[PDB]
């Protein structure tokens, strides 16, 4: 019960979920060829909420891969972990985004976008009870962007009342992979802003921090990245599929971290994480993953939570560990960090415990903040966006496709008008 | 299933195509007789397939003069080439433009076209083309000028990706260079998507200095282009952490219409002696991009700003290093964007190391880098060339050629204009912004 | 009991017949020389309705095979599973139709027409309790059309008490196998119109479309259109060759699917369709069947069903299954789909149950709708009729058999009542 | 048991039934001889069978000069052919049409007519007649009026299928080719039941364009109507998918009693050379059929429009390609059909591939496609043909042979009168319908 569906557009989104599927077959120990070769019962006990079982014993992940170019589909096709998505999801186009916004969505999305919406439609029927959907994107790549906001703009039309996830790879401050990056994040958090539930914004910069110096390894590749991502997700998402003495689901955590409609931000962070050698030099106690937990130098979004305040905190724990141990934890952090919570939002901590540990482990925690400084993101971004309208630079290639100006000159007003709301309620009294 | 066809007007073209083709079908495995004995599919993209284990080439090889399309038939690759392909004309524009575009060239353009578009409509999802033409040359110009007219008139919206042949400063085998490059710039400027200026000059200097060969022939300038080219589409053929397609080039690397000029810089150019006593970083790799020394054009960048920059790597690449050097670039001031631009960068990563040509100059490497460049120090550039211009038409000197050939005096004064406007744009941009 | 014959005019309906009584072989376990091989005694309980036991334990195919050219009538001949065929069946002549319909049913069909009624008659009076009729035929090729037309007058001359089935191989929309087809096709539609019960329009383009994209295959040979066909008609008997929970006959579907005298055009629909890898990717439940079954992607006649209403459907399933489960099916797509129903016919789905596969799988399922949507399929090729009518074109091959251009007139006429009549009850209220 | 005789008359249909049967006793593994060391019966259609081993074709070789008759029976097909057939006049018509249709032809048509009778009355199952003869040629022209005529007065309803030579718009051998054509068309207006336009420049072009052979004999031209030939009766002569006969071409490719001629064409036609270098699509063929520069009529297609056309594939074929490429034919604009006729096709699919003829041109092809295709183009030849025949008649040209060989000025008049009303009934048919 309380099926999950997941789709992925964009390059970094099909990775981030080849990878995030790998975990979770993991997890459920189940063989590459997609049955199931597990030892727990546990694991089948909600084997339904992310894989459909399949005749003759099998399962499918309930996976909706989109693209506009079949090179990343058939890299994942040929790879191992690749032969049990069901081959009629895997929907690409020709083109290609360009990576250009108004190509991904308006003028190529809108050919791909009803075969999505129809393969979606056949799962979520497909589906017992419905929970919610989950969305895995990047924010500068042309088709993630803008097939994901047309995706999240129709689903919300067919579906108002399901929840909705997104984990979109914010840009980085320092590095920009791309050129255009400002136009796409801004149309692209407009239509976040509009019409998602939650956003788990990441930098790939702070993965390459916590690469670099948390884990001691000098040779990041994206598969390294993309396992932490897939962590998180899955971190997320135990709290529903295994037991738990006090257990969550996505609605819990979107009531919970989401006090207003429009800021339902989110930076994730992880614990613990030890090099191969630094692992038995340290206890792996509730204290030690709680105060790993609140730093900027464990952050997964490149921004110093110190400049802001925590608005809301969810905590998920994983593995056997004692709840008094937890309450006393979190009492102490709140009590001692009190400058770094809002003052109107008493007892501003969510927290769940499941009983399974993310194999391999003892125990290990998942931080889910809603901060005020996120806004510095936005405030970075918008600057470097009004810089690049100032001159009309690049403005050619968006405006041939349909779009006009006044489009950003409303998308900026409303990112704007945000990090305004943002200001107010950090400094609230 | 991303196809995207070839198309070489002039000797230029078509002996830097000869390299290239040598490079690709070194590549892939390809015999030269299309048999072959990380990969996908990877040719797909280049190579159309019958129905045997012979892959064919989707190249158009034209030209007016038979004597190099000659050669190239009775060269070792021979067998590649579909024969249909290759048009020659009778008698080439000798270095005229209005030959090349209005009384010769206007004669095998149909043909030419028509060959275009049986390549085209055997394809499903075409990305784009590849011009491969010189710009002294009178049919490079003039052929490639109205080739590139028809197809923005046939083709509406394509990719349309040009590799000229800048005309140096100093070293001209041709006399009439200002006519045919201002004419050729004039009319391209309204349809090609994104040119890639590349000159003689800069790369006899890396040729001498950088790889120690102080006699080079054409057969190496030949070689490093089509390493270029090979690394702009290594993305397309090959799989790689992050791909990018033409679209995302013409898409970064142009912030308005006119200004689509960018130029090309590769690295590492070491000898085969020299290819140790130094490990090769990707930061290092990096710098010796951005060295003045190392661009193929003979323009200090230092007297303008890059406005957009992309480097493609490829080989054992790791993206933290690549954002470590690229912010070390930030960083310093002798790099300075425009105001602006606050992200000048489109970075992409391929698996596939370059592969070293049997017989070849350069040594066998694990990381290489092509630097893609759009900055402001090419408009100097069209001043030189302006200058020149003037003076061979403040005497009308060479002018009865082109006007008994099909052209008028009022067509150079416009072109004229043109030249004068894009380097008004040029300049206007180059300058800051208020408040 | 209940004997069926079966009669094949024009070349496609040779060859449909020729891939059809393969089928049925492959059923009844019955080898190519005609001896049953078989394992399950059922195969042999009715094995009479379709067969004849001939003396020293063979059995022989109550087939009558009729065509004007020996060409495809040798081809079958040699090929295996031809050598089965009582030999006296194989009705040919000299002439060759030439397609044209005027020579398939005034001048050679007169001649061969005396001979298949005799051999007709003799297996009439062969039979214990004749069941009915069922003619393969096409519609454009002169030899299906004329013949085939000429037959089913005389026949119902002869037993206007038997049933009538026919498998009338429509032309296609988009593309045009011959160039005289309107004629054929309005001529063959008004002896149809006044004297069968029963007609099963199929088009070529959606059995290419089905190929294509169902089953993925690029390579479509003739052989697999033909199975597809003769795996319908299969579907269609199975409901009285063999025991079932809730048995049909097909008197019974007369009945349910014909409403009033003139308006029985079926379109036939089968499931489940799964390409060679995609199939151990999906679940085989009857819901599935069910919802594969209502789409235009799954019709065998070329015309979207939105575009008008189901007057009835009939619904046919094999294998062993749950009557619970078909009905709560049959409910749900009742009554998300109420528009697309007619008003004045409540409760509009007739279901039958078998209880053999038909070979290999687990449960499959046969559509059987008869809608309004087919009235455009007629109102395109009256269009083309009136065309090639108004300027008289190809009208002196016609003239030049006897038939005149009053006959055309009034055959448009009738086609257009027709389609009238179909107008008016997709709109009644 | 679907019998189909030959008959050709005059030198061109001598030449080119040698190089038919020669291609026919290729296909069936026949020796010369008559013997024999997916195929059925197959050749039952064409060659009849004595007691032993040796086949007998059903062909019927008239002429008025010994000359080429003799070469045939001193050929290498010396034991095949029947020698009661080989019908040799005395005196030819000499390119005069009245010595062929009144004067010598009226000496051996009784003849003629009694060994088709004898030939058809030793079958069963006739489906029709093939006549391959000239059109400029006196006895081409004069003796198949007089056959024709004779043919429909015995065999009433039956198959009468002509190979006509259309006479060039430039290369002309004969001098009188206006007066033989004008004449033998409006004999064979009111018995022809489907004629095949064919020309010999159209096949020069496709000789030295497409095969690369320049320097053509007539045995090139002959072996390709032969294939043309060949590709029309393989339905008959072998088991196909969906198989035709050629009342159904006299059903589907004539609209209207008069308008009948259908002109040829054949694809692929590529060197032995060129054969690699392309896969030979299926909707690739289909194209190369349908390129105005592929006809085998000197008419542009673009200047009139398609009344009908029917393809016949043959190899290995599958018919949803052929389906599509039709699709894609009638999708565009150039190719525009009338507005009445909206159904514009015939398909035929074979499973037998052609078989190349040793010492021949060609390549072996696994696909191949003979179109016929009756469209309004060529009603502006006719007017060539008239404009001509005016020329030569308003000075009286050439009149004396004709009036002093039994025949009248007004028979002339009578002729141009109906050519004229041809040429009106095409221009009708051209015109689009109203409401
Ligand atoms: N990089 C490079 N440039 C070449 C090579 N061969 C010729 N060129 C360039 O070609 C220019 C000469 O004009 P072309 O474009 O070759 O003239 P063309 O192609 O022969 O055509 P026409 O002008 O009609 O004769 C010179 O300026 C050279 O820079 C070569 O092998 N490599
Ligand atoms: N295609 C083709 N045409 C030929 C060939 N040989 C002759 N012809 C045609 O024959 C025409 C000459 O008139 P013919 O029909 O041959 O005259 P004939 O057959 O000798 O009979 P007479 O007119 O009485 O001499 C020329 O226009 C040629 O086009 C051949 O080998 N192939
Ligand atoms: N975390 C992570 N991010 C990636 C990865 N690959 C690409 N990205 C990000 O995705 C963005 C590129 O978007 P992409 O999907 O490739 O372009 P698109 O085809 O237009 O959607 C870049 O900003 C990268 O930062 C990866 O493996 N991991
Ligand atoms: N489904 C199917 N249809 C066919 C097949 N062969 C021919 N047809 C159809 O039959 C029609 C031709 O009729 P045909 O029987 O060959 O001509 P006839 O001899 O005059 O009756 C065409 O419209 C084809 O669409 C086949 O194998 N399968
Ligand atoms: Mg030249
Ligand atoms: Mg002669």
């Amino acid at each position: 019960m309380r099926e999950i569906v997941h789709i992925q557009a964009g390059q970094c989104g099909n990775q981030i979920g080849a990878k995030f599927w790998e975990v979770i077959s993991d997890e459920h120990g189940i063989d590459p060829s997609g049955n199931y070769v597990g030892d727990s019962d546990l694991q089948l006990e909600r084997i339904s909420v992310y894989y459909n079982e399949a005749s003759s014993h099998k399962y499918v992940p309930r996976a909706i891969l989109v693209d506009l170019e079949p090179g990343t589909m058939d890299s994942v096709r040929s790879g191992a972990f690749g032969h049990l998505f069901r081959p009629d999801n895997f929907i690409f186009g020709q083109s290609g985004a360009g990576n250009n916004w108004a190509k991904g969505h308006y003028t190529e999305g809108a050919e791909l976008v009803d075969s999505v919406l129809d393969v979606v439609r056949k799962e979520c029927e497909n589906c017992d009870c419905l929970q919610g959907f989950q969305l895995t994107h990047s924010l500068g790549g042309g088709t993630g962007s803008g097939m994901g906001t047309l995706l999240i703009s129709k689903v919300r039309e067919e579906y108002p009342d399901r929840i909705m996830n997104t984990f979109s790879v914010v840009p980085s401050p320092k590095v920009s992979d791309t050129v255009v990056e400002p136009y796409n994040a801004t149309l692209s958090i407009h239509q976040l802003v509009e019409n998602t539930d939650e956003t788990y914004c990441i930098d790939n910069e702070a993965l390459y921090d916590i690469c670099f110096r948390t884990l001691k390894l000098a040779t990041p590749t994206y598969g390294d990245l993309n396992h932490l991502v897939s962590a998180t997700m899955s971190g997320v998402t135990t709290s529903l599929r295994f037991p738990g003495q006090l257990n969550a689901d996505l609605r819990k955590l979107a009531v919970n971290m989401v006090p207003f409609p429009r800021l339902h931000f989110f930076m994730p962070g992880f614990a613990p994480l030890t090099a191969r050698g630094s692992q038995q030099y340290r206890a792996l106690t509730v204290p030690e993953l709680t105060q790993q937990m609140f730093d900027a130098k464990n952050m997964m979004a490149a921004c110093d939570p110190r400049h802001g305040r925590y608005l809301t905190v969810a905590t998920v724990f994983r593995g056997r560990m004692s709840m008094k141990e937890v309450d006393e934890q979190m009492l102490a952090i709140q009590s001692k960090n009190s400058s770094y919570f809002v003052e109107w939002i008493p007892n501003n901590v969510k927290v769940a415990v499941c009983d399974i540990p993310p194999r391999g482990l003892k125990m290990s925690s998942t931080f889910i903040g809603n901060s005020t400084a996120i806004q510095e993101l936005f405030k970075r971004i918008s600057e470097q966006f009004t810089a690049m309208f100032r001159r009309k630079a690049f403005l050619h290639w968006y405006t041939g496709e349909g779009m006009d100006e006044m489009e950003f000159t409303e998308a900026e007003s409303n990112m704007n008008d945000l990090v305004s709301e943002y200001q107010q309620y950090q400094d609230a009294t | 299933m991303r196809e995207c066809i070839s198309i070489h007007v002039g000797q230029a073209g078509v002996q830097i195509g000869n390299a290239c083709w040598e490079l690709y079908c070194l590549e892939h495995g390809i015999q030269p007789d299309g048999q072959m004995p990380h990969h996908h599919d990877s040719f797909n993209t280049f190579f159309s397939e019958t129905g045997a284990g012979k892959h064919v080439p989707r190249a158009v090889f034209v030209d007016l003069e038979p004597t190099v399309i000659d050669e190239v038939r009775t060269g070792t690759y021979r067998q590649l080439f579909h024969p249909e392909q290759l048009i020659t004309g009778k008698e080439d524009a000798a270095n005229n433009y209005a030959r090349g575009h209005y009384t010769i060239g206007k004669e095998i353009i149909d043909l030419v076209l028509d060959r275009i578009r049986k390549l085209a409509d055997q394809c499903t999802g075409l990305q784009g083309f590849l011009v491969f033409h010189s710009f002294g040359g009178g049919t490079g110009s003039g052929f490639t000028s109205l080739l590139m007219e028809r197809l923005s008139v046939d083709y509406g919206k394509k990719s349309k990706l040009e590799f000229s042949i800048y005309p140096a400063p100093q070293v001209s085998t041709a006399v009439v260079e200002p006519y045919n490059s201002i004419l050729t710039t004039h009319t391209t400027l309204e349809h090609s998507d994104c040119a890639f200026m590349v000159d003689n000059e800069a790369i006899y200097d890396i040729c001498r200095r950088n790889l120690d060969i102080e006699r080079p022939t054409y057969t190496n300038l030949n070689r490093l282009i089509s390493q270029i080219v090979s690394s702009i589409t290594a993305s397309l053929r090959f799989d790689g952490a992050l791909n990018v397609d033409l679209t995302e080039f013409q898409t970064n690397l142009v912030p308005y219409p006119r200004i689509h000029f960018p130029l090309a810089t590769y690295a590492p150019v070491i000898s085969a002696e020299k290819a140790y006593h130094e490990q090769l970083s990707v930061a290092e790799i990096t710098n010796a991009c951005f060295e003045p020394a190392n661009q193929m054009v003979k323009c200090d960048p230092r007297h303008g700003k890059y406005m957009a920059c992309c480097l493609l790597y490829r080989g054992d690449v790791v993206p933290k290093d690549v954002n470590a050097a690229i912010a070390t670039i930030k960083t310093k001031r002798s790099i300075q964007f425009v105001d602006w631009c606050p992200t000048g960068f489109k970075v992409g990563i391929n698996y596939q190391p370059p592969t070293v040509v049997p017989g070849g100059d350069l040594a066998k490497v694990q990381r290489a880098v092509c630097m893609l460049s759009n900055t402001t120090a090419i408009a100097e550039a069209w001043a030189r060339l302006d200058h020149k211009f003037d003076l061979m038409y403040a005497k009308r000197a060479f002018v009865h050629w082109y006007v008994g050939e099909g052209m008028e005096e009022g067509e150079f004064s416009e072109a004229r204009e043109d030249m004068a406007a894009l380097e008004k744009d040029y300049e206007e941009v180059g300058v800051d912004s208020v408040e």
